[PDB]
């Protein structure tokens, strides 16, 4: 969505707009624009810069990442599990038989 | 269509080297003034060595 143009500003009343201008438009033509706009821009880039096709996921696998977090409904149940076995040597000193 | 063909990444392509289709996709790819994106990735999928 371009329209617009970067340009060169200057103070009202400057006589030199216009032989910037001239000078300007000459360049334009004079093809030595196009120099500068190459040197700067240089086609042959490292990479594309447009493409996104980009892709991670591929195989559609699940893996020991994207799976993981589940085992961590495992790993709760032997803490808890554990942690309530351990409650015999707090109950069967007085618990009146063991 | 030529568009996708050479805006997908699975299919390597190209074609026989010193033809009239080779010098015409260099042409296309080494000139800074080309516009489309599909002469560029032509060529980089030609350019790889």
């Amino acid at each position: 969505v371009a329209d617009r143009g970067y340009g060169i500003a200057l103070q009202h009343g400057s006589p030199y707009r216009d032989v910037f201008s001239q000078r300007i438009l000459e360049l334009q033509q004079n093809g030595d624009m196009d120099i500068l706009k190459h040197k700067w821009w240089p086609k042959n880039g490292q990479c594309d810069l447009y493409s996104s096709v980009d892709t991670k996921q591929k195989g559609g696998a699940l893996d020991i990442k994207s799976f993981a977090g589940v085992f961590c409904i495992l790993a709760a149940g032997i803490v808890l599990s554990c942690f309530i076995a351990m409650l015999e040597t707090w109950w069967n000193k007085r618990k009146g038989s063991r | 269509s030529l568009q996708d063909l050479s805006k997908q990444t699975e299919i390597p392509y190209g074609t026989v080297l010193d033809s009239a289709v080779y010098e015409h996709v260099r042409m296309k790819g080494l000139n800074p003034f080309e516009r489309d994106s599909m002469y560029s990735q032509m060529w980089r999928m030609i350019n790889r060595s």
